[PDB]
């Protein structure tokens, strides 16, 4: 297994402002052995600091075309990963990878190339 | 020699190489790149702001240690 730090967003359905609220939770990438069309389990739990949005430990699944990556949806902060389940378990997440820093600028982080590889690879294909 | 003929003999030199303090007086800016100093040049080595006026021309770039690590 591989762990990375991950943040929440401010959750709404008003227009989906999705501002990053940085907290200090963690994703846990799990590679599975189902499919090859994209099937990964992203476990978001706030290891520390839950202050930002009311969330509780959860492992959320990847089924294609329902889990979509959008490079900017804040309109001043990139890297918005979006899960849509029709407000049953819709959540927005923004990663706090430390292989490309935590920068919240237009045109992703400064180290772009790490982010471009990782995000496409997980949606389309799976281990 | 100690000498050739300074103020003559053209050749190009890449930015962010070892610029000698005996060749930092003859750094002369070209006009096919937007980059020229906003005011009259120092005559010396250092950080100097060169103006970009087209970001539709992406030019070669050297990341700082900040950008790479982040």
């Amino acid at each position: 297994v591989i762990k990375f730090r991950a943040g929440v967003c401010e959750y709404n359905e008003d227009s989906r402002l999705c501002t990053p609220i940085p907290v200090q939770g963690e994703i846990e990438i799990k590679p599975n052995e189902e499919e090859e069309l994209g099937f990964w389990d992203f476990e978001w739990r706030p290891t520390e600091k839950p202050v930002g949005r009311e969330l509780d430990p959860i492992s959320l699944i990847l089924i294609p075309g329902e889990t979509m990556w959008v490079p900017i949806k804040s309109s001043k902060s990139g890297r918005i990963f979006a899960l849509v389940f029709s407000s049953n378990e819709r959540y927005f997440f923004w990663l706090q990878e430390k292989n490309s820093g935590n920068l919240p600028l237009n045109e992703l982080s400064a180290k772009d190339k790490e982010i471009y590889n990782k995000m496409i690879g997980v949606l389309n294909n799976s281990s | 020699f100690y000498k050739n003929k300074y103020s003559s003999k053209p050749y190009k030199v890449d930015n962010m190489t070892r610029i000698l303090p005996q060749q930092s007086r003859y750094i002369s800016f070209i006009k096919d790149d937007r980059f020229v100093p906003v005011r009259k040049f120092k005559g010396n080595n250092g950080v100097v702001v060169l103006r970009d006026r087209e970001p539709k021309e992406p030019v070669a770039l050297i990341e700082t240690v900040r950008q790479m690590k982040d």
